[PDB]
C-alpha cells in the first residue's frame, strides 16, 4: 500500500533540493533529500592568495554570507598567526549579528510562513496546495481564523522592511550587504565611530521591537493552533554545536557555547571527530572510511553508482547530528524570553523557565521554528550588550603578512547551524580549503552504513493523510531552514 | 496598469541576487511584487512546490510565450551533460520520472521569452562559479546562447551581487520600452551588454578619494586615512554607479568600507584578484 511522493523543487528553501518520501498508513515511512547543484567552491579556491578565500567564500551563499565570512577571516587569523583586537571582535559580532536577525526574520516569514498563512490570490502566493491545512482552515471559528490569518500576513509584510532594515544594519560597519567588504584576516576594516554606532543602535531598535511584539508572539500563537506539529518531525535527537560569537579575546566564551548532546547524553564537542562519509554523495574519496576535514578531498563525480546527492554525509562519532538554533538552544539552555514564559503558561499550560523545559516538544516541526524565534531574541539581546560595549575609534584592525606554510580553522555558528572552514596554506597560497557547513549536517543522504541524515530521519512518521495535498512533508523540511548553496558549496 | 511577468530561474547562484532585491527601496519589494512585476516563478520564495510550482512556470511560459521575462540567476554548468545543476522533475503522463537540467531549462524557456535578464555577474558573465579550478563547466547565459544559437533580447545586469537599483531599473525600462517603444527605447548597452545607465560610469573617476589618490595619499591599513587603491581598490579598472548611487539604501559602500573588489565586471574574479594586491 506504499505511495511515492516526489518533490524537485522543494521551494521556500534556499538552493536546490528534491524531497522524496514513502507514505503508508497516512505516514511518512522513507525519505530521501537530494541537493542537485554543485560548484566546487573548495577547487576554485585552490592555488589563490589566502586573503581572497573571506570574498570567495561569501559567494556559497547570499542568504548567510557573513557566516562564510567570519569562518573563512578565524581561519585566516589562526593560519597567519594574528590576535584581533577587542574592538575588532566586537565590530565583527555586530557585523555577523545584524544578519542572524536577518536570517531568521527572513526565514520564518518568507520561506516558512506560505505553510500556514493564505498570502493573497496573486502570484507569488498562488497558486497553492488546494487543501494546505491553513489558518484560515484549521480555525475554525471564522472571525478568529480571518483575524488571525491577517494578523500572520501583516507581519509576513512588515518583516520585508524589518528584514531590510537588518541589511542597513549589516552595511554600517559591513560596507554592503550580500557580500560584505568589512571582514577581513586581522579584524574589520571599518572603525565604528560613535555616530554610526548611534545609527545601527537605532534601526537595531525598530528590529528589536517587531522581535518581542509581532514575532515571538505569532510563533507561540501559531504552535497553539498546530499542537500537533509538536509531536512530529522529530529525528534523531542529537544535536552539535560548535560555539557563535565570542565573548571575550581568548574565544573560550560565547553567547552560545559548543557542545553534544547525543543519544539523551551531553559531552564537550571535539573536532577530531568530526568526519564525512560519501556512500551516497557524488564524490570519490582516496581511502574508506570517511575522512577528517583536514584531509578533506572534493572530487566530484555524478556518475557514481548508488549516489544520490551533492550533499556529503558528515558523522560525529558515526551519529547523524542535526544543527541550527534548536542545536544551540538545546545545548547552551537559556533561559526563555518572557515572551515565551508567558505564552507558553497562558496558551498551552506550560510552565517553562529554560529551553529544555519545553522537553520533547523541542524536537518537532514547532519546535524548530520556537528555538529559531527564541534565539533571535536572544541574540537582540546580545546585540543590544555589544552596542554598549563598541568602543568608538578603536582600532579594528591588525597586519598581517601571508604565511608560506600554515593550517587554520574558524569554527562558528551559520544561522542555520555549525560551521567550521579549513585552510592549509602551501607556497603561500591556497593548498586545500574544506568548508563544512551548517545545512550540510542536517540535509545530507545517507552515509555509508545507510544511517539516514537528520531531515531524512525526521520526515519518518511525519502524517500525510491526503497524498495529493502532503503539506506536512514540505513544513517537516522548511522547519530546518535549508539552504542547499551552502550544503553542497 | 499591467504588471511585468517574471519567471525568475536559479542555476548555479547563491540566491544573493533575489536578497539584494529584496532590499530595493523607492520602490520596495512589496510595491515591485503587488504593483510593478508579476513574479510568477521563483524557487525561493513562491507557495507552490515541484509539480504544482513547475505546471505553473510551464502554463506561464505558455500563455504568456512572447510576453514574460525570463530573469537568470546564477550560471549554467554544461560539462557531464547539465547534471551540475537539476532545476526539477517532471512527472509525465505515464508515472516516469524526467530531472530538468539548467541547460534544458534555459533552452526550453528562452525562446518562449520577450527578453532574457541576466542578473549578478555569474549569469551574465560566469562569476565565481566559472572561475580558475572549477570542473563544472560553468558558462555563463550570453556564451550559453551563442552555444545555443539562440537570438533573443539579451540584457545583463552584472554585480556580486547587483545593486537592486540597477536590477528594478532595467526590468522598468524593459517593461516600459515594450508598451511603448517610441517613447521609451530600450536603455544604451555597452559591449558586454550591460546598461550604460548604470555601467558607464567609471568608479575610479568618481570616486571622493580621487584627491587623495593625485596627491599619493594612500592608506597603509585599512584603517587609515587615504585612497585605497595600495589595499587592493579595484575602482580604477571597474565601471558602475556605487560611488554615486552607495549601498543599502546610502548607508555605506565597498570603497569607504574597504575596497572595490571590481564584482561587475566580465572578468571578476579573476581578473580582479588577489584582492588585496594592488592594481
Ligand atoms: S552574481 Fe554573486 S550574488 Fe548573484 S548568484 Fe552569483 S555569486 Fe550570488
Ligand atoms: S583607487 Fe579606489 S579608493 Fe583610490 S581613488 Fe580610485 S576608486 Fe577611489
Ligand atoms: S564598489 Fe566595486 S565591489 Fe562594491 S558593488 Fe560597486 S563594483 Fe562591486
Ligand atoms: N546559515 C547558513 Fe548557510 C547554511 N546552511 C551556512 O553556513
Ligand atoms: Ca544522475
Ligand atoms: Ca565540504
Ligand atoms: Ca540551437
Ligand atoms: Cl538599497
Ligand atoms: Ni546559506
Ligand atoms: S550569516
Amino acid at each position: 500500500g506504499k505511495v511515492k511522493i516526489s518533490i524537485d523543487p522543494l521551494t521556500r528553501v534556499e538552493g536546490h533540493l528534491k524531497i522524496e518520501v514513502e507514505v503508508k498508513d497516512g505516514k511518512v515511512v522513507d525519505a530521501k533529500c537530494s541537493g542537485g547543484m554543485f560548484r566546487g567552491f573548495e577547487q576554485i579556491l585552490r592555488g589563490r592568495d589566502p586573503r581572497d578565500s573571506s570574498q570567495i567564500v561569501q559567494r556559497i551563499c547570499g542568504v548567510c554570507p557573513t557566516a562564510h565570512c567570519t569562518a573563512s577571516v578565524m581561519a585566516q587569523d589562526d593560519a597567519f598567526g594574528v590576535k584581533v583586537t577587542t574592538n575588532g571582535r566586537i565590530t565583527r559580532n555586530l557585523i555577523f549579528g545584524a544578519n542572524y536577525l536577518q536570517s531568521h526574520i527572513l526565514h520564518f516569514y518568507h520561506l516558512a510562513a506560505l505553510d500556514y498563512v493564505k498570502g493573497p490570490d496573486v502570484s507569488p502566493f498562488v497558486p497553492r496546495y488546494a487543501n494546505a491545512d491553513l489558518l484560515t482552515d484549521r480555525i475554525k471559528d471564522g472571525a478568529k481564523a480571518d483575524a488571525t490569518n491577517t494578523y500572520g500576513l501583516n507581519q509576513y509584510l512588515k518583516a520585508l522592511e524589518i528584514r531590510r532594515i537588518c541589511h542597513e544594519m549589516v552595511a554600517m560597519f559591513g560596507g554592503r550587504m550580500p557580500h560584505v567588504q568589512g571582514m577581513v584576516v586581522g579584524g574589520a576594516t571599518e572603525i565604528p565611530t560613535a555616530d554610526k554606532v548611534a545609527e545601527y543602535a537605532a534601526r537595531f531598535k525598530e528590529v528589536q521591537k517587531f522581535v518581542i511584539e509581532e514575532y515571538l508572539p505569532l510563533i507561540y500563537t501559531l504552535g497553539s493552533v498546530y499542537t500537533d506539529l509538536f509531536e512530529t518531525g522529530i529525528g534523531w535527537k542529537n544535536v552539535i554545536a560548535f560555539g557563535v560569537f565570542p565573548e571575550d579575546d581568548d574565544y573560550k566564551t560565547f553567547l552560545l557555547k559548543p557542545g553534544v548532546y547525543i543519544d539523551g547524553k551531553d559531552e564537550e564537542f571535539d573536532s577530531k571527530l568530526v568526519k564525512e562519509y560519501v556512500g551516497h554523495s557524488f564524490f570519490d574519496h582516496s581511502a574508506p572510511g570517511g575522512l577528517h576535514y583536514s584531509v578533506g578531498e572534493t572530487n566530484p563525480n555524478p556518475d557514481k553508482p548508488g549516489a544520490y546527492s551533492f550533499v556529503k554525509a558528515p558523522r560525529y562519532k558515526d551519529k547523524p547530528c542535526e544543527v541550527g538554533p534548536l542545536a544551540r538552544m538545546w545545548v547552551q539552555n537559556p533561559e526563555l524570553s518572557p515572551v515565551g514564559q508567558k505564552l507558553l503558561k497562558e496558551l498551552y499550560g506550560i510552565e517553562a523557565k529554560n529551553f529544555r523545559d519545553l522537553g520533547d516538544k523541542a524536537f518537532s516541526i514547532m519546535g524548530r521554528h520556537v528555538a529559531r524565534a527564541e534565539e533571535t531574541w536572544l541574540t537582540a539581546v546580545a546585540v543590544e550588550k555589544w552596542l554598549k560595549q563598541v568602543q568608538p575609534g578603536a582600532e579594528t584592525y591588525v597586519k598581517s603578512e601571508i604565511p608560506d606554510a600554515a593550517e587554520g580553522t574558524g569554527f562558528t555558528e551559520a544561522p542555520r547551524g555549525a560551521l567550521l572552514h579549513y585552510l592549509k596554506i602551501k607556497d603561500k597560497k591556497i593548498e586545500n580549503y574544506q568548508i563544512v557547513s551548517a545545512t550540510l549536517w542536517n540535509a545530507n543522504p545517507r552515509d555509508d552504513m545507510g544511517q539516514r541524515g537528520p531531515i531524512e530521519e525526521a520526515l519518518i512518521g511525519v502524517p500525510v493523510p491526503d497524498i495529493k495535498n502532503p503539506v506536512n512533508v514540505g513544513r517537516l523540511v522548511r522547519s530546518y531552514d535549508p539552504x542547499l548553496g551552502c550544503a553542497v558549496h | 496598469a499591467k504588471k511585468a511577468p517574471v519567471i525568475w530561474v536559479q542555476g548555479q547562484g547563491c540566491t544573493g541576487c533575489s536578497v539584494s532585491l529584496l532590499n530595493a527601496v523607492h520602490p520596495r519589494i512589496k510595491e515591485i511584487l503587488l504593483d510593478v512585476i508579476s513574479l510568477e516563478f521563483h524557487p525561493t520564495v513562491m507557495a507552490s512546490e515541484g509539480e504544482m510550482a513547475l505546471a505553473h512556470m510551464y502554463e506561464i511560459a505558455e500563455k504568456f510565450n512572447g510576453n514574460f521575462f525570463l530573469l537568470v540567476e546564477g550560471a549554467i554548468p554544461t560539462a557531464k551533460e547539465g547534471r551540475y545543476c537539476i532545476v526539477g522533475e517532471t512527472l509525465d503522463a505515464k508515472g516516469h520520472h524526467h530531472e530538468v537540467t539548467m541547460m534544458e531549462l534555459i533552452r526550453d524557456l528562452a525562446p518562449k521569452s520577450l527578453a532574457t535578464v541576466a542578473v549578478g555577474t555569474c549569469s551574465a558573465y560566469g562569476g565565481i562559479p566559472a572561475a580558475e579550478g572549477n570542473v563544472t563547466g560553468s558558462k555563463s547565459v550570453r556564451d550559453f546562447f551563442a552555444d545555443e544559437k539562440i537570438e533573443k533580447l539579451l540584457v545583463n545586469v552584472p554585480g556580486c551581487p547587483p545593486h537592486p537599483d540597477w536590477m528594478v531599473g532595467t526590468l522598468v525600462a524593459a517593461w516600459s520600452h515594450v508598451l511603448n517603444p517610441t517613447e521609451h527605447p530600450l536603455p544604451e548597452l555597452d559591449d558586454d551588454g550591460r546598461p550604460l545607465l548604470f555601467f558607464g560610469d567609471n568608479i575610479h573617476e568618481n570616486c571622493p578619494y580621487l584627491d587623495k589618490y593625485d596627491n599619493s595619499e594612500f592608506a597603509e591599513t585599512f584603517t587609515k586615512p587615504g585612497c585605497k587603491a595600495e589595499l587592493g581598490c579595484k575602482g580604477p579598472s571597474t565601471y558602475a554607479d556605487c560611488a554615486k548611487r552607495r549601498w543599502n539604501n546610502g548607508i555605506n559602500w565597498c570603497v569607504e568600507n574597504a575596497v572595490c573588489i571590481g564584482c561587475v565586471e566580465p572578468d571578476f574574479p579573476d581578473g580582479k584578484s588577489p584582492f588585496y594586491v594592488a592594481e
